[PDB]
């Protein structure tokens, strides 16, 4: 199996620098080319850079030529991307991709902003039940339920961006109304930009 | 068609020795050069090219100037450990901006055993 | 440089082709079920299908054009498909071909409306959350009322997106304050969908 794990995602201040990592397993990293592609939220895929087996040839997109360095370290199967003088344009989800774009990282959301990293409050939605997960910055959060043990009937909504420049979102489950008091429901909120996890229990009222 | 077969999926060659990457064209048409690369995708490096430069560390196995030549096998000399990689023999066709990728051989993984 | 069709529509069981040109290079096709979610390569290097991807997916390059062929399209192939092409030295993607399957009946929306929670009020905040589920097709309209007076302040509404059941769902939020919360008869969420309306309610009363 092939596994690609980006990291470095979060908020950076405009005009400053930041580096993405991508760790690679399940294939022969040394004998394999690598690319970075990014996607402004709800816009299209844009090529950003490629790198050769060796690391000696780097190619870049007009997007970022001059103000990005792509790099690799084969000894620990890791691919990088320093990015300089960050602009509102650059806010994106950033994916590494193998070779001929045959496998893809889950991606890491980079948000260019002079707004401070706020971890989320989390509130229950008792009855169809959810948790409201409110006043966090920047995106994203990933709500699971009873850990990964409940997944059917589960919808996590996108975030809305409120007047206060802070994001809230919700996840919800439709449930049998005869199952309350027995089966307990825990939503587990992940928000790597604040390095914060929040498990909240959701009762009937 | 014209088919580009690289019949060896691997070749295991001693460091400092010469390595032959076999590649053969089944037919001559469409007209256009052969090109050896290391890796697939945009960061594939160009290792040999009929039509372009000289390449100091690459002789060719056959004489290319001869007419009904269908062997495109290359000899990388002074193979260093960091010459390991996957090499791909690629036919390009005639174009206008010119010479577009027609067909790739399925690849030849190189590996250097440091050995006397 | 790559142009590809902005959207193509197809009935289930039928053979759709999307095509892409703008490059002399090799073509890939990348699936994206929803905005945010990772791409999945359905075809790469013109006509290579990953082991994972099912066989109804096939790829071709002819001329300087790429064509993705779904033979026996299905409800789960409904997605956004971006062609990309690379040469040695560069890569590029098209703007994305959103594909929808014809059929799928006209289910109306299912509206739950949560009041604020003890925790939220106890931390001097209050938000109503209107949740809309299981409606097709994904076109809706949401307004809010306090008492019976429309409210345009402090409301935010996500865009409809597809649940696991192939149907759409959206959410809508009213921020306001405890003072405004305790003070009013009964807040509402009015969601419209093909004329036909649903309208839920809460009150500061447990």
């Amino acid at each position: 199996d092939v596994q690609l794990v980006e990291s470095g995602g979060g908020v950076v201040r405009p005009g400053e620098s930041l580096t993405l990592s991508c760790t690679a397993s399940g294939f022969t990293f040394t004998s394999s080319t690598m690319n970075w592609v990014r996607q402004a939220p709800g816009e299209g895929l844009d090529w950003v850079s490629s790198i050769s087996t060796s690391g000696v040839i780097t190619y870049y997109a007009d997007s970022v030529k001059g103000r990005a360095t792509i790099s690799r370290d084969n000894s620990k199967n890791t691919l990088y991307l320093r990015l300089f003088s960050l602009r509102a344009d650059d806010t994106a989800i950033y994916y590494c991709a193998t070779d001929t774009f045959d496998h893809w990282g889950p991606g890491t959301l980079v948000t260019v902003s002079s707004a401070s990293t706020k971890g989320p409050s989390v509130f229950p939605l008792a009855p169809a039940l959810g948790c409201l997960v409110k006043d966090y910055f920047p995106e994203p959060v990933t709500v699971s339920w009873n850990s990964g043990a409940l997944t059917s009937g589960v919808h996590t909504f996108p975030a809305v961006l409120q007047s206060s420049g802070l994001y809230s979102l919700s996840s919800v489950v439709t449930v049998p109304s005869s199952s309350l008091g027995t089966q307990t429901y825990i939503c587990n909120v992940n928000h790597k930009p604040s390095n914060t996890k929040v498990d909240k229990k959701v009762e009937p009222k | 068609e014209l088919q580009v077969i690289q019949p060896d999926k691997s070749v295991l060659v001693a460091a400092g020795e010469t390595a032959t990457l076999r590649c053969t064209a089944t037919s001559l048409i469409p007209v256009g050069p052969i090109q050896w690369f290391r890796g697939a995708g945009p960061g594939r490096e160009l290792i040999y090219n009929q039509k372009e430069g000289h390449f100091p560390r690459v002789t060719t196995v056959s004489d290319l100037t001869k007419r009904n030549n269908m062997d495109f096998s290359i000899r990388i000399g002074a193979i260093t450990p960091a010459d390991a990689g996957t090499y791909y023999c690629v036919k390009f066709r005639k174009g206008s901006p010119d010479d577009v990728e027609f067909k790739s051989g399925a690849g030849t993984e190189l590996s250097v055993r440091a050995k006397p | 440089a790559l142009t590809q069709p902005a959207s193509v529509s197809a009935n289930p069981g039928e053979t759709v082709k999307i095509t892409c040109f703008g490059s002399s290079g090799n073509y890939g096709w990348f699936q994206q079920k929803s905005p945010g979610s990772a791409p999945v390569t359905v075809i790469h290097y013109n006509n290579k299908r990953p082991s994972d991807i099912p066989s109804r997916f096939s790829g071709s390059k002819s001329g300087s054009t790429g064509t993705l062929t779904i033979t026996g399209v299905r409800a789960e192939d409904e997605a956004v498909y971006f062609c990309g092409a690379w040469e040695t030295g560069s890569a590029t993607f098209g703007a994305g071909t959103t594909l929808t399957v014809l059929g799928q009946p006209k289910a109306a929306p299912s509206v739950t409306l949560f009041p604020p929670s003890s925790e939220e009020l106890q931390a001097n905040k209050a938000t109503l959350v209107c949740l809309i589920s299981d409606f097709y097709p994904g076109a809706v309209t949401v307004a809010w009322k306090a008492d019976s007076s429309p409210v345009k302040a402090g409301v935010e509404t996500t865009t409809p997106s597809k649940q696991s059941n192939n149907k759409y769902a959206a959410s809508s939020y009213l921020s306001l304050t405890p003072e405004q919360w305790k003070s009013h008869r009964s807040y509402s969420c009015q969601v419209t969908h093909e004329g036909s309306t649903v309208e839920k309610t809460v009150a500061p009363t447990e």
